[PDB]
């Protein structure tokens, strides 16, 4: 009886924390997947080193690419890193999908 | 280019400066600190050796 | 730098007429036309003057124009005659007869110290170039720090011409000395890495440069002994991402590290966050590889160190508890109850009452911890627990707050019903 | 979306794959307690405390199983004894 | 452009060549300059 009564102890306390492990762990759903991306993005990237500035070339809208200065300067600025990143479009015979 | 360019070379000549020469002038210090201060107790050492042998004079 | 050259740029390109001036009796006219052309230094060694070549004449200008010590005029004066000193043909073996010359030292110090934020940093150049008391009679609590600063801040407006000053101030020993014989290097030391600043970067790396030269001297390292928020500043630096900068904090803490129990207990703390940074962020400097080697090092020489304590129990013998790396290992807590055992469990018996009732809340929970630990490994310890009481005051603060206290407290109740159960 | 440039070159250790391992790594561990709280039915330095937490969760769940096995096995005992 | 910053990546590794030969020097001859400082010490004590 006392084992019986201390194991449901520890099973209640463990479920008491449980339910908020499990809140956590639903948000830690979508960190685990923003976490993922970046690193999915960062090991297809090739980084420079002579620029020490990670280098990216990708298929974006060439029209909506224009609005990419805002999301660079938002980076820029959360960063605060005085150094700006600066964003080219080079014409190639591949075409992008 | 144009201002790209621009950032991107100011960048390149702030790496220039800052990055190459924290580490230059810093490592130039700390080694001649470093440097001096054991050959200075070497010569306190050797001054030690001295002292003992004019004490035996 | 690139704000000591708006600022020189700032200067130059407002005029100010040395004829007039002259005419008026500011300055004398032979004195003004000195001052003008040391300002247009640049045009004359263009048009190769004999005065630009001569490095007297080019020495007798620059004395002439730091003799005043007007905000603008000295101000434009200073930064043109700066600038084309920097240049090869201008004012080249003038900077050399200007160090050699006691006279142009002097002559710059009116110009320095007392004058326009503008001005002091439009000579800080020619101050802080090497090649005396005046020099460190210009270091003080306030000095012109606060001129060059936000405050009083003039044209120029750039504190990070009072940084410079303070890292060549660094350079030199016996100007460190002054610098430390002068107030505000401690409070300094709170904010050497700017946490959030365009300039952030440049000054965080002015100051990790500042405090790896106080590393190197034996004086500055008792300064450093004594000063406040240097483990803040090293936290706030390893929260920074600044390679660079984090490269130069860490070799002013390898320089910094001495045996020093606190600080070194501290940095090891650091040291294991240090190792992770290192891990998490990769650092493209080799120095930071070294520097990660030692840190690991001395966080093992500290953990060494450590060992000793907790087999001794300095925590309960101070009154405050912690989570024991010892404690959370069986084998090094039954090590560190045989060493209670001893004395029949005497510092046992401290650490039991410490759980039953302790000065802090991490405390308890340690001591919990610690004891369900060594329960598990050693059969008196839970035994020395029921007898204390201990084991109920820890089941009942399970179920009560502090959801990790109530889990090392379930543990240990946990570790108690094992032998309880048959 | 950029090219997988580095993978191509080398999928081992890649630029940052031992950061992508890493991550790999937390994932793993995510799953494990999102099924473990699945299991439970819960709503469903971070990752490593949500480690520490599920490793915490096993260890009670297991020492609940273990006190309940000895709590049969004393019934055992007890109803052998009372018997005889 | 691009070939700016290989020549900024060049003066880079010149300057930290640099740093690394200085100090070497440095600590060169502050051996000697310590050596000539203890010999004169000797000299004062000969006095």
């Amino acid at each position: 009886s006392e084992l019986k009564t201390t194991l449901d102890a520890g099973l209640l306390h463990r479920g008491n924390l449980l339910q908020t492990i499990g809140d956590q762990f639903e948000q830690w759903n979508l960190l685990v997947k923003r976490e993922k991306s970046i690193y999915h993005t960062l090991n297809m990237l090739s980084l420079d080193v002579t620029k020490k500035c990670l280098v990216g070339e990708g298929w974006s809208p060439v029209f909506a690419t224009k609005q990419i200065q805002d999301a660079l300067e938002r980076a820029a600025f959360d960063s605060n890193s005085q150094v700006g990143a600066i964003f080219q479009v080079l014409h190639t015979k591949e075409s992008p999908p | 280019n144009d201002a790209d360019v621009s950032k991107q070379i100011q960048q390149m000549v702030r790496f220039i400066r800052q990055e190459a020469e924290e580490k230059a002038n810093e490592i130039s210090v700390s080694a001649e600190e470093e440097f001096n201060i054991e050959k200075l107790q070497l010569v306190e050492a050797e001054k030690k050796k001295i002292r003992q042998e004019y004490e035996r004079k | 730098m690139d704000h000591a050259e708006l600022t020189t740029e700032q200067v130059l390109k407002r005029d100010i007429p040395w004829e007039t001036y002259m005419t008026t009796k500011l300055i004398s006219g032979t004195g003004l036309q000195l001052l003008r052309r040391y300002d247009n230094r640049s045009e004359s060694h263009r048009a190769q003057l004999l005065d630009d070549d001569g490095p007297s004449y080019v020495r007798v200008f620059v004395s002439i124009l730091r003799d005043i010590y007007k905000e603008e005029t000295v101000e434009y004066v200073l930064a043109l005659i700066d600038e084309m000193l920097t240049a090869n043909p201008k004012r080249a073996r003038l900077f050399h007869d200007k160090s050699l010359a006691s006279e142009d030292t002097y002559e710059p110090f009116l110009r320095l110290l007392w004058k326009g934020n503008w001005f002091i940093q439009e000579k800080s150049c020619k101050i802080l170039a090497s090649i005396t008391t005046i020099d460190d009679v210009l270091k003080l609590l306030v000095e012109w720090l606060c001129a060059q600063l936000k405050k009083p801040s003039h044209p120029s407006r750039g504190v990070p011409v009072a940084i410079n000053c303070l890292a060549a101030l660094l350079k030199e020993p016996m100007v460190r000395s002054s610098f430390v014989q002068a107030d505000g290097v401690k409070l300094l030391t709170p904010l050497i890495s700017p946490a959030s600043t365009q300039q952030s970067i440049q000054l965080l790396y002015e100051t990790c440069l500042c405090v790896w030269l106080l590393s190197y001297y034996e004086p500055a390292v008792e300064y450093l002994a004594t000063t406040r928020t240097l483990p803040r500043l090293i936290d706030v630096v390893k929260s920074s991402t600044k390679e660079k900068v984090v490269r130069v904090v860490v070799l002013i803490l390898r320089n910094l590290l001495p045996k020093g129990n606190f600080a070194a207990q501290m940095i090891d703390l650091g040291l294991p966050q240090v190792v992770q940074s290192l891990k998490a962020q990769a650092w493209s400097d080799e120095d930071l590889l070294e520097g990660l080697n030692q840190l690991e090092e001395g966080l093992k020489d500290n953990i060494k160190r450590l060992s000793s304590f907790d087999k001794y129990k300095q925590e309960v013998l101070l009154g405050h508890l912690d989570w024991s790396p010892m404690h959370k290992d069986p084998l090094f807590w039954r090590d560190n109850i045989t060493n209670f055992e001893e004395n029949d469990f005497q510092i046992l018996r401290v650490l039991l009452t410490i759980l039953d009732t302790s000065s802090d809340p991490r405390a308890l929970a340690v001591a919990c911890f610690d004891l369900s630990q060594f329960i598990q490994y050693h059969p008196a310890g839970r035994v020395i627990v029921t007898d204390l009481k201990a084991k109920e005051r820890v089941m009942k603060l399970m179920n009560h707050e502090n959801t990790e206290v109530t889990k090392s407290a379930l543990l240990c109740i946990q570790r108690l019903f094992l032998g309880a159960k048959y | 979306q950029f090219k997988d440039l580095n993978s191509e070159k080398s999928p081992f250790q890649r630029t940052y794959a031992a950061q992508i391992k890493k991550c790999a790594e937390m994932a793993r561990k995510l799953r494990f307690f999102k099924e473990q709280m699945l299991k439970a039915g819960i709503l469903s330095d971070l990752e490593v405390k949500l480690g520490d937490l599920e490793a915490e969760l096993v260890e009670i769940n297991a020492n609940g199983d273990k006190l309940q096995r000895a709590h049969s096995e004393l019934v055992e005992y007890k109803l052998v004894l009372q018997k005889a | 452009g691009i070939q700016q910053l290989l020549a900024a990546e060049q003066e880079a590794q010149h300057i930290v060549a640099a740093a690394r030969n200085a100090k070497m020097a440095r600590l060169r001859q502050a051996k000697e300059e310590a050596e000539r400082e203890i010999a004169e010490h000797r000299a004062q004590v000969e006095r």
